[PDB]
């Protein structure tokens, strides 16, 4: 490949090895004031997301343009509440959820996000943001709207003093911090095989289905949803825990309720407490349902944190697939970051389709193997 | 952006 974009942007290429530990270019003295020139017939917006039509502009450009798997037959389903969710976490601002509107139809047909986090690599913490949701109408994908978009959400993030991003893909670029790869349990292996979310591998239906069927409840002791007296005990397990990693989030108190307190199809976490009231554990994961290109919906459940100092992982992981099972999701994806090559092999987990590359922009750092990512985004 | 995985 070629990369006429990123050549000119402060990431290292592809065939560089970084030894270093450090920003590309410095931090900007004065940032540009005006946005930039959107083609003829586009102009920006800001997205206020507490109007409910905006928010319903949003999704459903999402869910009609957003990433596909590589077959075309499975599209990302976003909620209204899911992106909520994902787009107004402490200190979220209306100018980075960055849209494009045609001008005379004030159709919405781009989108771009930010988000700010404090993110830790390696030895080094900085405010960085994270970047979300580039989405281009496939009738405009002709106009090269993509680069603009991106350095707008620079240059709005650059106003806001921060000068750092993490951002992920599908596709590599310069240059993947680090490459995971998604693994998938099936949890009702019926519907997966019905819409080719998975093929019969000789396996009759019968051996299929006796092979993932999992308990009627999990085995934990103590186990049940996290309420709000466990957000402390939750930030704390969290932050203890990450500190083994190399890119990780560094989460407020505040954060932590907003990314793990339970909210019904968008996310759930259940706590460990033990015999002497302590919680010593717990597990979580999101919901995002694909849409099913022919003949409606695929319920999947996608692992985020899981921390444990008195459970093993693999057991904690088995009470997800059992919870998950139970809330009526069909499949449950996880990455290969943190310890989860610990667990994938042995809980059913197949390998999948594509990775997901991790991004730092303006920061020059060693790669890290998958193992040492702490980073799960929406 | 998020990428959108299948059973291999
Ligand atoms: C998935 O949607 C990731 C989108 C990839 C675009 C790269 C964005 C690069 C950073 C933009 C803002 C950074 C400003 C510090
Ligand atoms: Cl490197």
């Amino acid at each position: 490949r070629s990369y006429q974009f990123w050549d000119t942007q402060p990431v290292p290429k592809l065939g560089e090895v970084v030894n270093t530990h450090g920003p590309v270019e410095p931090d900007k003295d004065n940032i540009r004031q005006e946005p930039y020139t959107l083609p003829q017939g586009f102009t920006w917006d800001a997205l206020d997301l507490g109007d409910r039509g905006v928010l319903k502009e949003l999704y459903t450009l999402l869910n009609e343009n957003y990433v596909e798997d590589d077959d075309n037959m499975f599209r990302f389903d976003y909620s209204p509440e899911f992106l909520l969710w994902a787009l107004r976490p402490p200190g979220w601002l209306p100018q980075w959820h960055c849209g494009v509107r045609v001008v005379s139809s004030r159709k919405l047909v781009g989108f771009i996000s930010a988000i700010p986090a404090n993110i830790h690599i390696y030895d080094t913490e900085k405010k960085m943001v994270e970047i979300n949701f580039l989405c281009v109408h496939k009738k405009l994908r002709s106009k090269r709207v993509a680069p603009v978009l991106i350095r707008e959400i620079t240059r709005r993030v650059h106003l806001e003093g921060i000068f750092q991003a993490v951002y992920t893909a599908g596709v590599v670029l310069p240059k993947p911090v680090g490459t995971c790869r998604y693994w998938h349990r099936s949890l009702n292996p019926r519907k997966l095989i019905e819409v080719k979310f998975s093929h019969l591998s000789n396996m009759t239906m019968q051996r299929t289905m006796k092979l993932y069927r999992l308990p009627e409840t999990p085995k934990t002791a103590g186990l049940r949803p996290m309420e709000t007296k466990d957000i402390p005990v939750v930030h704390q397990l969290l932050t203890r825990y990450l500190k083994q990693f190399h890119l990780t989030p560094v989460m407020s108190q505040e954060e932590v309720e907003h990314w793990f307190y339970p909210q019904e199809n968008i996310i759930d976490t259940f706590v460990v407490e033990n015999a002497n009231g302590e919680v010593t554990d717990f597990l979580s994961f999101y919901t995002l349902p694909s849409t099913i290109m022919n003949h409606k919906s695929l319920k999947a459940a996608y692992s985020f944190y899981n921390v444990h100092t008195q459970t093993p992982l693999l057991d904690l992981m088995s009470d997800a697939l059992v919870l998950a099972k139970m809330k009526g999701f069909d499949v449950f994806n996880a990455l290969d970051l943190m310890e989860n090559k610990t667990f994938l092999e042995k809980l059913k987990f197949g390998i999948g389709d594509g990775n997901l590359q991790y991004y730092l922009y303006n920061w020059k750092c060693p790669s890290m193997g998958a193992e040492k990512v702490g980073l799960v985004l929406q | 952006g998020k990428s959108n995985s299948k059973l291999k």
